[PDB]
DNA sequence: TATCTGACACGTGCCTGGAGACTAGGGAGTAATCCCCTTGGCGGTTAAAACGCGGGGGACAGCGCGTACGTGCGTTTAAGCGGTGCTAGAGCTGTCTACGACCAATTGAGCGGCCTCGGCACCGGG
DNA sequence: CCCGGTGCCGAGGCCGCTCAATTGGTCGTAGACAGCTCTAGCACCGCTTAAACGCACGTACGCGCTGTCCCCCGCGTTTTAACCGCCAAGGGGATTACTCCCTAGTCTCCAGGCACGTGTCAGATA
């Protein structure tokens, strides 16, 4: 609750930068070797991914609340992904 | 100018150069850029009104992304318009 | 690699998302989901880039890729 | 050499909230938002033109496109001010 | 399900469409094809809605869809 | 000629058949009114855009293509009508 | 063969595609090979979807394809379904 | 009043694939609308690519990249293969 | 199950979109250069994360009771067919002309640097 | 932290260079308007019967409750790499200039496409 209010109040990014950058680069390497990413583009992916993720958890929480539970579960995320399409 | 001719702050000429360049149609009507510039002026005016209100409520004289995010998400119509929109550093509604 | 998304990071994310209690499997599921989402966005961004015969993904590349996903991103020129 | 709407957004800011500033980061958001809305309306109007097989994007096209993209009351005010400006432009 | 024959009655649906239009601008006509297209779109949309509502109901370990389910589906559809 | 409350024209058996096609088995009574509301909202939205299209084209007759375009606005592309 | 489609060994009309591209104001100029490529893609996709439609009709022992079959094919194939998952088919029905 | 449609070509492709199989008028109409829809979507994407790269002409390259974007993985790959093959075949003559 | 049939398949006739040749120009391919951002590597701090433990709030199961929904039967309503008759409006063509495209010529608005200044936070003492 | 002064640095004003907006005029034609025409829609009328409405019933499901058991949360402690700032260099994005090559455009030529007229079998009709 306190953490919920604290984080929802601010707009600082949550995922540590360098790890996320390494993730993005790993995926890109999987697609096509020796690509380069501007720090700006990695930041853009950071923002988009974090916002998307946040929305996903919002929907998952809605589903869990609907199911009378309080603890989200993989089932909830499956449902949120499915309905939204 | 032309914007002056219409009292709009937005660049009629700029909008007109864009309508032509972006190949939206063979030709472009004379009043079309005027109308479109006025519309853009109105929409930005509404966004900025709400942002300034939020900043005042937040005790800040300089607007920042979070303020835009709040303004957009709070207003029903705008939120409907920008529902698919994610704002850099926007944060989320409390 | 993917596991760089620390459990606590997901906890913070969900907190911002309003969640209050989270099951253990949530972490792995979220990790996989985000992996898929990125895979998609980066595929599209890399394609945009390759078409421009460039070697460096650019912020605009990602912006368009998200635009295709119905994910308009503001604040990147 | 690059374009933007930043200065015009700033002028609007002074029009509406004389005593308020805006972060460059926020000006970027404002600029991209204007670009997005402009592009949406323009493409919408282009389709209106092609759809009825006319080669001219006249004010009428933009009016209907706005009436389509925006929600109800926002569309009402938008069309109001747009038509008003168009009239004035012809007046002078 | 096995078939595709329309499910909402034609004429009542037509009168519904006309009534709705009556609140936008009077004396508008509708090509029978337009009415058919609207009916097909509504049928598909409602079938999708009920599929989603059924998913939600199963999720809640219930069997009887309830308006709460519909609300949930509409909301998660963003 | 006037019109009235034709929303009820979507009779309970109609909605029940709809849900059946959707795989639902058991339906609460409260559903019927809610579904009637949702359908009304959906039609309001689509018809608003279709009528706008027609008005722009200086016509008095909503054509199937007009509804098709309106649906496309909603992002619900429709086939089989041109 | 004078017709470009024949030159490319495609049943679709290359010339029609080119005309549409120019007339549809997608760009000022249209590459010579662009209509060729696009027509090839369109023919491929139509052939693909019709493959599954015909197979479904065979399963239904029907010589003629009908919207029911097209709906079946689109919904059953994961890829097409993803491509056309946001679509509605006149009298399409839905998968059991 | 002449009116365009791909019904003839769709019918031809049907003969190619399921030669012993007919098609209803409604199904043909659906196919016609489907072809128009994808043609339009690919053309729009190619146009946006052109204008993104500040290039004034839609070449084969743009359509290729557009197909790679719109279509899903396996379909995209197969279509790209088919398209490049057809372009090569055409340029050969 | 004929049969018929009109829905698909088939011929023919027209013609209109498509194709080929030539031209010219500007648009795109190429290279050459400039220089910036990108990576990469290190060391230092330290906040961030990783791990363990304890308990307890919450998920899950089972049970019991009530009741709202599915089923059926009988009764009622209007949806559908046709059918028939009228015309408002779509569509198509023909005419005119007001409006937009090009371009030549001029001007100051906008762009970017330059400076400067205090609002909001840095900074250095309480 | 506070706290006044710093400062700084992002806002904000100013400067000047300018190149894109403005303006004029011309010419073309897209678009406006009118006239005709012919369907496609509307209504209305009667009829039929299929569908819908309502009643009654009972029972399967929702819902509340309990009661367990255990999976997360919070805390503490220990480990880590994320961030940092620097610096080095170098790959490529940006910019420009130049060439040739492709495509719009035209004329000109004609045959596949499409409509319309016609035959005939897969499936609907009988």
């Amino acid at each position: 609750l306190r953490e919920i209010r604290s984080y929802q109040k601010s707009s600082e990014l949550l995922i540590r930068k360098l790890p996320f950058q390494r993730l993005v680069l790993e995926i890109a390497q999987d697609f096509k070797t020796d690509l380069c990413f501007q720090s700006a583009a990695i930041g853009a992916l950071q923002e988009a991914s974090e916002a998307y993720l946040v929305g996903l958890f919002e929907d998952t929480n809605l589903c869990a609340i609907h199911a009378k539970r309080v603890t989200i579960m993989p089932k909830d995320t499956q449902l949120a992904g499915y309905i939204c399409r | 100018t032309r914007s002056s001719r219409a009292g709009l702050q937005f660049p009629v000429g700029r909008v007109h150069r864009l309508l032509r360049k972006g190949n939206y149609s063979e030709r472009v009507g004379a009043g079309a850029p005027v109308y479109l510039a006025a519309v853009l002026e109105y929409l930005t005016a509404e966004i900025l009104e709400l942002a300034g209100n939020a900043a005042r409520d937040n005790k800040k004289t300089r607007i920042i992304p979070r303020h835009l995010q709040l303004a957009i998400r709070n207003d029903e119509e705008l939120n409907k318009l920008l529902g698919r929109v994610t704002i850099a550093q926007g944060g989320v509604l409390p | 690699n993917i596991q760089g998304i620390t459990k606590p990071a997901i906890r913070r994310l969900a907190r911002r998302g309003g969640v209050k209690r989270i099951s253990g499997l949530i972490y792995e599921e979220t990790r996989g989901v985000l992996k898929v989402f990125l895979e998609n966005v980066i595929r599209d961004a890399v394609t945009y880039t390759e078409h421009a015969k460039r070697k460096t993904v650019t912020a605009m590349d990602v912006v368009y890729a998200l635009k295709r996903q119905g994910r308009t991103l503001y604040g990147f020129g | 050499r690059k374009e933007s709407y930043s200065i015009y957004v700033y002028k609007v800011l002074k029009q509406v909230h004389p005593d308020t500033g805006i972060s460059s980061k926020a000006m970027g958001i404002m600029n991209s938002f204007v670009n997005d809305i402009f592009e949406r309306i323009a493409s919408e109007a282009s389709r209106l033109a092609h759809y009825n097989k006319r080669s001219t994007i006249t004010s009428r096209e933009v009016q209907t496109a706005v009436r389509l993209l925006l929600p109800g009351e926002l569309a009402k005010h938008a069309v109001s001010e747009g038509t008003k400006a168009v009239t004035k432009y012809t007046s002078s």
